[PDB]
DNA sequence: ATCAATATCCACCTGCAGATTCTACCAAAAGTGTATTTGGAAACTGCTCCATCAAAAGGCATGTTCAGCTGAATTCAGCTGAACATGCCTTTTGATGGAGCAGTTTCCAAATACACTTTTGGTAGAATCTGCAGGTGGATATTGAT
DNA sequence: ATCAATATCCACCTGCAGATTCTACCAAAAGTGTATTTGGAAACTGCTCCATCAAAAGGCATGTTCAGCTGAATTCAGCTGAACATGCCTTTTGATGGAGCAGTTTCCAAATACACTTTTGGTAGAATCTGCAGGTGGATATTGAT
């Protein structure tokens, strides 16, 4: 297709700070918005890692919201709204 | 006049407005496109329901906002308003995550 | 004729059902008791009420008539009990309003 | 190919406490993951009661406990009055 | 005659008290409160001599762990002294309020 | 009885802990904070404890208590 | 004959499996190899901790390992530590102090 | 009244990387209780695994994915190769 | 950074006892060997649902400016918490009992699994019903400058 | 205090996407009458648990003294928030092909289920031992003070 590069930075600063809104913050410095970039990155990478081992697992190529569901369960951030 | 909003007046209109509403705060495609650059950097050839992307999105958007909560007390323990990479750090610190 | 054994339970849930996802889950190698699918299903009942009457109460201080998510997240959030039991993320609850005291204009 | 679900008795339950009140299919969707989420985590403490005490079999006794444990409070209480009542009810044919 | 400057005889004892590994806890007062916790979820108990050491070594392992999270807290907060509202934070951000 | 769980051995805790300086409050707050860290173990155990129709908690159900609060200890059964 | 020596491990195959048996709901069965699997995975890991602790014991100038060392070796270890959060009794902290609190 | 144990079969193990090493009771606990944790990590995942996909069987492959799922990268390497290694020269023989 | 003294810590070596490691006979698993039972892999294929493309429009992201007020630095003194030696009680230890009671058997009824034949209740759609999202416009704050 | 500038409401409006309701069979529930167990129920052993006792020695509780830390007050450089101009790219509507789930069959390889024969690991007894905890006496560290 086309390579996918540098689409962290796709959380733009504007979302981060919304973000960060509902999580009831009123100043921002700075250095957040990269901080939270590589936040993001491990939760993705670490989610995404086990979802697709689940996915490998059933022998399938397409990852199914229940993938994603047993990752988040497995990574201990259970998820409602997906598993049906 | 012109006329401004003293700095944290709008912040605070944020806070109220964001907290109220429940829509996703990142912007769908991208959030798709990080999805499939960091799936690809595991297993070539993915395919992904669009429901597993929003799955992901969900989880992510939850997790962001909870450890910003986090942030924000450590921030206000350290009698501060800005929250600075040192809060998440100490935050996921405590968490348990790093 | 045949009575329903949720009926023989006085129960809404499905406790045949439910005997049977015990049967699978399961012990192992082992096997369910008659009751054990009453008592479950009475839980899982009672439980699924406690929400939906907190939930259904929300839905009406918003004037509105439907239970949404936001709904499900602020009976659960607001409750000691129901916010200890479930840990789990909502789909599309959003937070509870809160700022606190020192972010606020002096 | 036909995929259970818990929504017929969600629903239900639902008209008993709020008459009055629908619910929303993302709001159903929850209410199931919540279901199958709780009666994971009652079934996994029951199997291992039974294991810990030698038991082959999970009776209405494993799920109480089960109940014990898991549930806080006030919650507990009540669940294991209703759990209790069904019961008895249950088994007086 | 002779003293130690404030701070010192601290550093010493976490120095000694992070090289070994017995308990912290006297073994009775820590008994005795257990069983009077205990008490009040079921009368007339017993006790394996390895349940109460169990208990001892989950409890002086928790606090210890919590008093380091703490410790992180005042730290954040340019302290050198723990206070109350460092373990409070410490508790909120694991979770257990 | 909480009481009986005196300041130097919370010293000797916080000291293990890293901690050089030591607020008068700690005290108190560090025994409510060790009370209901029992309580909740404890709870978990006797419910083990009756559930086996025992007048003996064992340390078993100890250990069984600490895995569900997520407390997981080596060292007694498991 | 024992399926440990056939498999070439220290660890009881047949008691693994025995023990798997208690884990496949109802009827649910256990493939011949996943107890010689398991058994490998478990002698594995109880080597690399054997190891990392023993080292911990020879660099301490005694010949048995006590709980001491395995914490040691534990936390010492990047990976370990991640897969243990499990509590050593007996086992106490690995002694650390942080900059701020040391004098001048 | 018999009561199984690792015992025998950590402390081989320790004969075979530290012949000179021996191992104290409590320290020979801890590793039972390591062992034990790890072994019913492992079963679960395995066990979730097999159901997920509508399988009865706990093969070796939902000993392996398990193993992925539950061990650090590394030790999740070498374990998979430990757990390869055992099964070919059981299939051998 | 030295000149002293007070205490702390550190290595080397020591000797016994509480723990090891080593030895020795009976049940309960682990291996063999035969006869079914069955799960789920290999093979067609119906048919969701995923990736891709197109194209238009405005909701947003980006970038700059400008200055408000926040974090960070400095100084400072009240008073808290550490060091300490002083004086005493409660924890610790350790044989005795006694006995409460976990664990182990040895046993029949209650209770569960089966295995077949009916008898519904739930599910996947069609098909009606309506909340409410989303667009208004003026009433009521809420802010921030003179 | 004002008014001026914006933002925040709150309620009324209405057709549409999304519920709630009406409809057809498969899977799964219930009723049968066989079959097997299991766990509870008693009656007794042994471990191991509570309870005194009768003390040395710890280890804690006490009051003094003051060092040094916390927090309060004060300044200011400049970081970050608010607002604005500009225009990109996300969003939204819709169609297309075909990858790939996933629903079915047919049926060897692999699993269970016996019934036996051995084997081994758990037990509770013996035969060493590691190293704790206590000696020097020798440098180190710390704190007052040239």
């Amino acid at each position: 297709r086309k390579v996918l590069r540098d689409n962290i930075q796709g959380i733009t600063k504007p979302a981060i700070r919304r973000l960060a809104r509902r999580g009831g913050v009123k100043r921002i410095s700075g250095l957040i918005y990269e901080e939270t970039r590589g936040v993001l990155k491990v939760f993705l990478e670490n989610v995404i890692r086990d979802a697709v081992t689940y996915t490998e697992h059933a022998k399938r190529k397409t990852v199914t919201a229940m993938d994603v569901v047993y990752a988040l369960k497995r990574q201990g951030r259970t998820l409602y709204g997906f598993g049906g | 006049k012109p006329h401004r909003y003293r700095p944290g007046t709008v912040a605070l209109r944020e806070i109220r407005r964001y907290q109220k509403s429940t829509e996703l705060l990142i912007r769908k495609l991208p959030f798709q496109r990080l999805v499939r650059e960091i799936a690809q950097d595991f297993k070539t050839d993915l395919r992904f329901q669009s429901s597993a992307v929003m799955a992901l999105q969900e989880a992510c958007e939850a997790y962001l906002v909870g450890l910003f909560e986090d942030t924000n007390l450590c921030a206000i323990h350290a009698k501060r308003v800005t929250i600075m990479p040192k809060d998440i750090q100490l935050a996921r610190r405590i968490r348990g995550e790093r | 004729k045949a009575v329903s054994r949720s009926q023989r339970a006085g129960l809404q849930f499905p406790v045949g059902r439910i005997h049977r996802h015990l049967k699978s889950r399961t012990t192992s190698h082992g096997r369910v008791g008659a009751t054990a699918a009453v008592y479950s299903a009475a839980i899982l009942e009672y439980l699924t009420a406690e929400v939906l009457e907190l939930a259904g109460n929300a839905s009406k201080d918003l004037k509105v008539k439907r239970i949404t998510p936001r709904h499900l997240q602020l009976a659960i959030r607001g409750d000691e009990e129901l916010d200890s039991l479930i840990k789990a993320t909502i789909a599309g609850g959003g937070v509870i309003p809160h700022i606190h005291k020192s972010l606020i204009g002096k | 190919s036909r995929k259970e679900s818990y929504s017929i008795y969600v629903y239900k339950v639902l008209k008993q406490v709020h008459p009055d009140t629908g619910i929303s299919s993302k709001a159903m969707g929850i209410m199931n993951s919540f279901v199958n989420d709780i009666f994971e985590r009652i079934a996994g403490e029951a199997s291992r009661l039974a294991h810990y005490n030698k038991r082959s079999t999970i009776t209405s006794r494993e799920i109480q406990t089960a109940v014990r444990l898991l549930l806080p409070g006030e919650l507990a209480k009540h669940a294991v009055s209703e759990g209790t009542k069904a019961v008895t009810k249950y088994t007086s044919a």
